[PDB]
């Protein structure tokens, strides 16, 4: 049974302390994870070829990027001088895997 | 498409 | 390290979209590889109640530094003669996905 290769794309744990950077608010040590590795697939770039007007684009390319497959929404409560509370909101990453460069998510919500 | 999901 | 990013030479065969062109079989260099720099991502700490940016990350593709700009003429039906562009690249290099 073989172990595989440490240096892909996997999860790791890593403690941070959370302080507002004008506020004086009460500091505060939370548990995040993060995404790091080097993806399996090489990363391509082809030319394109065209006939019409020389292509804005002259390239087709592909390239895998070590990024959050699920993860899920945190609040955090900071206590602050004046009795005011500061809530702070980070995103917890649960597994992690290998994608395309040029794709994305969307926040905004459709009608 | 490279693995973690937490007690 | 025959893994890392640089040039790779294949054929590819010209064809018109449309018109019926006499096909035309080039030489084409490709950058393809294994950048040594890991990709990653980092969550974001909003104090807002809105998370517009969740995460901050990098990676990075093996891609064109340089390249010629290079015209091919195909022999078409009716005695056209229809010019195709294509980029030939000469360097590639590793370079950072979002820029």
């Amino acid at each position: 049974i073989m172990d595989s290769d440490p240096r892909r794309c996997m999860r790791h744990h890593y403690v941070d302390s959370i302080s507002h950077p004008l506020y004086k608010c009460s500091s505060k040590m939370v548990l995040l994870a993060r995404c790091e590795g080097h993806c399996s697939q090489a990363s391509r770039s082809e030319p394109l070829v065209s006939f019409s007007t020389v292509l804005k684009q002259p390239f087709r390319s592909s390239c895998h990027c070590c990024r959050p497959q699920t993860s899920k929404l945190k609040a955090l409560r900071l206590r602050c001088s004046g009795g005011m509370r500061l809530t702070a909101t980070y995103r917890y990453i649960l597994s992690c895997h290998c994608e395309e460069c040029n794709s994305g998510t969307e926040t905004s919500q459709v009608a | 498409x490279e693995e973690e999901e937490e007690e």
